[PDB]
RNA sequence: AGAACCUUACCAAAUCUUGACAUCCUUUGACAACUCUAGAGAUAGAGCCUUCCCCUUCGGGGGACAAAGUGACAGGUGGUG
RNA sequence: UAAGUUGGGCACUCUAAGUUGACUGCCGGUGACAAACCGGAGGAAGGUGGGGAUGACGUCAAAUCAUCAUGCCCCUUAUGAUUUGGGCUACACACGUGCUACAAUGGACAAUACAAAGGGCAGCGAAACCGCGAGGUCAAGCAAAUCCCAUAAAGUUGUUCUCAGUUCGGAUUGUAGUCUGCAACUCGACUACAUGAAGCUGGAAUCGCUAGUAAUCGUAGAUCAGCAUGCUACGGUGAAUACGU
C-alpha cells in the first residue's frame, strides 16, 4: 500500500523483534504457542493497558516483560496476583513462564497507551476532537520530537467515513534513524469500527 | 494544430509584415531586403516568422540584434492594422530550408557522376 | 512399394522411406539401428542385394498395412455402437484425459 | 494410473456378491465412481449417480472401451448450444 | 625465479591468475585455452596485455579459475594479468589507467524484478 | 460455510490424505504456508508486527 | 549517448566483423553464427579467389546510402556510423531473405554481388535514392 | 501459491433441528482403539473399551466428556466496501 | 591422490563483521566573482557508480463485510448444518496472457566445458542392478561450505538431413506400462509404439528492451500425498540503436 506501518521496516535495524526464541525448523509450534499467550494478554490489557510484551525463550524457560500503564496492582500489594497469572499462563501454554513486569516509561508519551486511551475516550461518548487536543497538548508538554494521531471511520455518530490528522513538529518517516513507535487501536459505541494509529517520534 | 483560418491569418500577416519591416523600420541602421514566411498555432497566440538575409555571419547577427529591439514597433503597428483580437508574440528565425534545400540539391551531383 | 507397404519415394534414404507411410516410424530409429543395419548409407536409393537382407525380418513383427486402420475402425465402431460416454466428447474434440476446450477453431470441428 | 490392481470400494462389491448368488438382478442403486470394469459385473445393471439422479445402464459383453464410472457427462448438454 | 599474482572478478567469475616465467602462454586448469573455452578465437583480446603493456615480452600464465561463464572467465584472466603487471613495477600503473582494461568492470547480471517473464520483457499494454 | 470447515478439517477424515493445512488464527482456505500453518496475509501481518525473529526485506 | 563499442575481433584486419558477429548472433547463440560467417569468409575468398577484405570493402563502399528519410518526409544527411550500420543490417537482411541451400552460399553471393555494384543490394540502394528524392518537395 | 473426493459457495439424495461447531448450568467425567450389522456413505445398534490421568486431609475442582434436559444460542461463502 | 581423499598452511579465491574509500573532494576553464556548469587529474566508483524496499498531499463512492473484525436487515425445525456424485474447467465462440513450431544461424546423431542460489530427517536417495523408457528394486552420506537433490543447455569436436508441409513441426487419438493418491474417467503427471492437421514469420493495428541490456538457453525453490506452458530466485552467450522534441 501507499503507507505501511513503519515499525515493520524499523525492526531488525535499531529495534528488536516483538517475539524472540531460538531458531529451528519447528517454528510453527513456537508461533502457535506464542499466539495463545498473545491472545491471553487481553485480560491484563483490559485493566492495565499494557502496551506490548517481549517474550523470550530460554533453554527450557520462558521470559516475558509487560509494559503496564501502572505497576502498583499488576505487581499487587505484596504479590497477591502475579502468582495466579503465572499459574494461568503455565496451564494455558502447557509450559511455565518467568514474568518480569516493568513499568512503561514514566511519561505517557508512548504510542499504544495513548491509542487505547483515546479509543476508550471515543467509546465513552467524548468528542474525539477535544480528546485529540488534550493528547497533543500533553504530548508536547511531556516533550516529543514528533507525534501524530490519525482516525478513520464514522466519527461523531455519522454515516460517512472521514479521516483526520493532527501532527506537530518534525516527523521524518522516510528517514530510518527515527526510532518511532507505531500503534493501532479500534473503538466504537454503536457504529461499526473506528481505527486510530498513533505515531510517536522520541529521539534519533 | 492548424486550420484554414490560421493559414489565412498567416498569409495576410505575411503581406503586412513584409511591408512594415522594409518600409517602417528605419532606426535600425542594418536594414535588409528580406523575404518572409509566417506560421501560427491554431489559437493565433503564437506566430513564427521565417526570413532570409543578405550578408555575412556578423551582418545576420547585427540585423537580428536590431529586429530584437524593433519587435515592439512591429507588434504595435501590426495590432493597429489587423482585426485579430489577441496579438501573437513574434520571434524571428532564419529559414534554414534555404540552405538545407540547397544542400539537398548537392547530392544530385553524386547521382549524375556515378551514372556518367 | 517394392520393399513393402504402399509406395516408397525413389532415390531417397531408407530412414524416411520407412516412415513415409504407415510403418515402423522414425521414433524406433535407435532400436532398428541396434537390431538391423540397413540405414541411410546416402541420400539416394542404394538398395542392393546386401540391403534388405535382415531389415525386413527386424521390422516383420510390425505388420503395418491395415492393422492400425482396423484397430481404429473397431475402436470407433465400439464407440458409436456401445454407450458413448467417450463418444459424446469425441465429437467436441476432447480426449480420454480431457482438453477443456475453449478455443474451438475450425480444424477438428465443423 | 493403476495401483493395487483394479480399484473398488469394497462395499458395492458386497451388494453385487449378495445379489449375484441367486438369479441376477437388473436394479442396483449405487454411486460407482471408485469402481472399474472387471468380469464379475457381467449380466448386471448399475445406476451411476452422475450428480442429479442415478440412471440405470445395462452391462454389455464388450466392456473394454467403456468404464462404468460414467455413462453420460455430468455436464448436461456439455454446456453448449449444440 | 619470482612469481607474481593477480585476480579477476567479473560476471560472478573469479580467476586466480598466477604468472610464471616462460615463453608466454596460459594453462587454464592445467589445460589449453582453445578447446576449454568454446569458440574462443578471441585470444587477441587476451594477449592484448602483451601487445600494449610491458613492451612485448610475453610472460607464462598459470590460472586456476572456477565460477562464471567461459567468456567471463576469459576476461577475468585480463584483470589478473594487469594486476601482476602493476605489482611488477609501478611504472606502467598510469599507462594502464590510460590504456583501459585496468578499471575493473562492476557490470554483472542484476536482479530480476516482478513484471518480467521467461523473456525479460515488461508487461504489455491494454490494447484494443 | 467456513464455520463448519473450521471443524471439518479438524473432525475425522475417511483416509490418510483428506485435509488441508489451513490457517490457525485465520480461516482463509487458499494461499497457506505449510511451514507456519498460516495464510498469505497472516504471515505479512505478523512480519510487519515483528513477531518472527526473521530479518527484514531489502537485504539483497 | 554512449555506444559501448567493442574493439577486438578474432580476425583483427577489419573491425566490421565485430558488428557482423553481433548482428548474426540471433537467438542468443554466438558459436554457430560465428561459424557460418567464417564459412562465408572462406567461400567468398574461394569463389572468384581474392582476399575477402577487398570484396567486403567494395560491398561496404558501394551499398552505402546518402539519401534517407527521418505526416512529412524529408531527405536527411546520414552519419557515417549509421550508414555503415544500416548497410550491414541490410546485408544480414539479404542473407535472411535469400534462403538458399548451404550455410554461406547466400552470404558469399550477397557480398560478391554487392562488390559488383549490382543485384538486390543496389536495387534497395536505388529504392532509397528515388524514394528520398521524391520527398524533396518538403525541403522547401 | 494446486478443483478427482476433502476440496466449494450449487444441485440431487440419505438427513438433524440449542442443530456441524463452541461457551455458559447440572446429572459427570482422561477424550473410545478395533470388529459385526442396516445403510451409496452419513449415521445408527451393539460386541468391545473411553476410562481421577493432577492436586485428593477421603468431597470437590479442573480436565476431557459417554449421552441427556435447559434459556441464551451458535450459524450464515445471506445481504450491504 | 581417479579425484584436495590424505599429512601441511590460510598463500589466492571464497567465506561473515569492523574500517578506508566516490563524498565535489582537488585542479583548469565557464558562470554575477556566488551557487552552479564543462573538462580534466587522482581515482574501481565524476558528477548522486549500478540494483532493490522505503509511494507526499491526495484522486478513483477503485477492491476486499469472501483473511479478520465490523453497525444494521433477514432465515434461525431454515437463509444453520453431517455424509456420497459432480462443479466453478462445458463450446457455434470471442477475448488477453503464456507455451510450441513454421527451420537448414536450423533439425537428428555421437565425444566434450563453464554457474550460483535454495531445501533437506525421515526428507534429500551415493553408487549399482533391472526395464522399451517412464520408472521398479536395493543401497552411501547429511540436522549440513563434508552428503544429496544435480547435469548445467546452448556452446567446443565430427557427421547426417539439402529447402519439401521438410529427419521442421507435435495438434489430434488409439495401444501397453510408471510415480502418488483406497480412487487418475468430467479429473494429475510421465513413458514405449503408431498416427502426422495447420503453421513456410503473419495484413491495418500492435507490445517489450538503453548494457551485462534485450534476445536466447539452462538451474533451483515454493505451490504438492502426486500434478506449473503460471510465479519467484539463480546462472550462460550476449549486440547496434538515442542526431534530435
Amino acid at each position: 500500500g501507499q503507507k505501511i506501518n513503519p515499525i515493520g521496516l524499523r525492526v531488525g535495524i535499531i529495534r528488536d523483534w516483538e517475539a524472540k526464541w531460538y531458531a529451528e525448523k519447528d517454528f510453527a509450534s513456537l508461533l502457535h504457542e506464542d499466539l495463545k499467550i498473545r491472545k491471553f494478554i487481553d485480560n491484563e490489557l483490559k485493566e492495565a493497558s499494557v502496551s506490548h510484551v517481549e517474550i523470550e525463550r530460554a533453554a527450557n524457560r520462558i521470559n516475558i516483560a509487560i509494559h503496564t500503564g501502572k505497576p502498583g496492582m499488576v505487581i499487587g500489594k505484596g504479590g497477591s496476583e502475579i502468582e495466579k497469572l503465572r499459574n494461568k499462563l503455565n496451564a494455558l501454554t502447557d509450559k511455565k513462564v518467568h514474568i518480569n513486569v516493568i513499568e512503561i516509561k514514566k511519561v505517557d508519551l508512548d504510542a499504544r497507551l495513548v491509542a487505547e486511551n483515546i479509543a476508550r475516550q471515543l467509546e465513552n461518548r467524548a468528542s474525539f476532537r477535544r480528546v485529540q487536543k488534550q493528547a497533543i497538548t500533553r504530548a508536547m508538554k511531556l516533550g516529543a520530537k514528533g507525534i501524530k494521531t490519525q482516525v478513520s471511520g464514522r466519527l461523531g455518530g455519522a454515516d460517512i467515513a472521514r479521516a483526520e490528522q493532527y501532527s506537530e513538529g518534525t516527523v521524518p518517516l522516510h528517514t530510518l534513524r527515527a526510532d518511532i513507535d507505531y500503534a493501532h487501536a479500534e473503538a466504537d459505541t454503536t457504529y461499526g469500527k473506528l481505527g486510530v494509529k498513533v505515531w510517536i517520534y522520541r529521539g534519533e | 494544430m492548424s486550420s484554414m483560418r490560421a493559414e489565412r491569418v498567416g498569409e495576410q500577416m505575411k503581406k503586412e509584415l513584409m511591408d512594415i519591416i522594409n518600409n517602417k523600420v528605419k532606426d535600425p541602421r542594418v536594414g535588409f531586403i528580406t523575404i518572409t514566411d509566417v506560421v501560427l498555432t491554431n489559437d493565433l497566440s503564437q506566430a513564427k516568422v521565417f526570413l532570409t538575409v543578405l550578408g555575412n555571419d556578423k551582418e545576420v547577427e547585427n540585423t537580428f540584434k536590431a529586429l530584437d529591439k524593433a519587435k515592439g514597433f512591429i507588434k504595435s503597428e501590426l495590432g493597429s492594422r489587423m482585426r485579430l483580437r489577441i496579438m501573437p508574440e513574434l520571434m524571428y528565425e532564419y529559414d534554414q530550408s534555404i540552405e538545407y534545400g540547397n544542400k539537398i540539391e548537392r547530392m544530385i551531383q553524386d547521382l549524375h557522376k556515378q551514372d556518367r | 512399394a517394392r520393399i513393402a507397404g504402399v509406395d516408397i519415394p525413389r532415390e531417397k534414404r531408407v530412414v524416411i522411406s520407412l516412415t513415409y507411410i504407415y510403418g515402423i516410424g522414425t521414433s524406433t530409429a535407435q532400436k532398428i539401428l541396434e537390431e538391423a543395419n540397413v540405414s541411410a548409407d546416402t541420400r539416394v536409393k542404394d538398395l542392393t542385394d546386401d540391403e534388405l537382407g535382415r531389415i525386413r525380418e527386424v521390422v516383420d513383427g510390425y505388420k503395418v498395412e491395415g492393422d492400425l486402420r482396423r484397430e481404429t475402425n473397431l475402436n470407433i465402431k465400439r464407440l458409436m455402437e456401445i454407450s458413448s460416454y467417450r463418444g459424446i466428447r469425441h465429437r467436441r474434440g476432447l480426449p480420454v484425459r480431457g482438453q477443456k476446450t475453449k478455443n474451438n477453431a475450425r480444424t477438428r470441428k465443423g | 494410473s493403476i495401483k493395487k490392481g483394479p480399484f473398488v470400494d469394497e462395499h458395492l462389491m458386497k451388494k453385487v456378491e449378495a445379489q449375484e448368488g441367486s438369479e441376477k438382478k437388473q436394479v442396483i442403486k449405487t454411486w460407482s465412481r471408485r469402481s472399474t470394469i472387471f468380469p464379475n459385473f457381467i449380466g448386471h445393471t448399475f445406476a451411476v449417480y452422475d450428480g442429479r439422479k442415478h440412471v440405470p445402464v445395462y452391462v454389455t459383453e464388450d466392456m473394454v472401451g467403456h468404464k462404468l464410472g460414467e455413462f453420460a457427462p455430468t455436464r448436461t448438454f456439455k454446456g453448449h448450444v449444440a | 625465479q619470482v612469481e607474481y599474482r593477480g585476480t579477476g572478478r567479473r560476471k560472478n567469475s573469479v580467476a586466480r591468475v598466477r604468472l610464471v616465467p616462460g615463453e608466454g602462454n596460459i594453462t587454464v586448469n592445467n589445460r589449453d585455452v582453445r578447446e576449454y573455452l568454446p569458440f574462443e578465437s578471441l585470444i587477441l583480446d587476451l594477449n592484448q596485455p602483451f601487445d600494449v603493456t610491458e613492451t612485448k615480452g610475453n610472460y607464462d600464465v598459470l590460472v586456476n579459475v572456477h565460477g562464471g561463464g567461459f567468456t567471463g572467465q576469459a576476461q577475468a584472466i585480463r584483470h589478473g594479468i594487469a594486476r601482476a603487471l602493476l605489482e611488477a613495477d609501478p611504472e606502467y600503473r598510469g599507462s594502464l589507467k590510460r590504456a583501459g582494461l585496468l578499471t575493473r568492470d562492476p557490470r554483472m547480471k542484476e536482479r530480476k524484478k516482478p513484471g518480467l517473464k521467461a523473456a525479460r520483457r515488461s508487461p504489455q499494454f491494454s490494447k484494443r | 460455510a467456513k464455520t463448519s470447515m473450521v471443524a471439518k478439517q479438524q473432525k475425522k477424515q475417511k483416509y490418510a490424505v483428506r485435509e488441508y493445512t489451513r490457517c490457525e488464527r485465520c480461516g482463509r482456505p487458499h494461499s497457506v504456508y505449510r511451514k507456519f500453518k498460516l495464510c498469505r496475509i497472516c504471515f505479512r501481518e505478523l512480519a510487519y508486527k515483528g513477531q518472527i525473529p526473521g530479518v527484514r526485506k531489502a537485504s539483497w | 549517448v554512449p555506444k559501448r563499442d567493442v574493439l577486438p575481433d578474432p580476425i583483427h584486419n577489419s573491425k566490421l566483423v565485430t558488428k557482423l558477429i553481433n548482428k548474426i548472433m540471433l537467438d542468443g547463440k554466438r558459436g554457430t553464427a560465428q561459424r557460418i560467417l567464417y564459412s562465408a569468409f572462406d567461400l567468398v575468398e574461394q569463389r572468384s579467389g581474392r582476399d575477402a577484405l577487398e570484396v567486403f570493402e567494395e560491398a561496404i563502399n558501394n551499398i552505402m546510402p546518402v539519401l534517407e528519410v527521418k505526416n512529412y518526409q524529408v531527405p536527411v544527411e546520414v552519419r557515417p556510423e549509421r550508414r555503415t550500420t544500416l548497410g550491414l543490417r541490410w546485408l544480414v537482411n539479404y542473407a535472411r531473405l535469400r534462403g538458399e541451400k548451404t550455410m554461406e552460399d547466400r552470404l558469399a553471393n550477397e557480398i560478391l554481388d554487392a562488390a559488383n555494384n549490382t543485384g538486390g543490394a543496389v536495387k534497395k540502394r536505388e529504392d532509397t535514392h528515388k524514394m528520398a528524392e521524391a520527398n524533396k518537395a518538403f525541403a522547401h
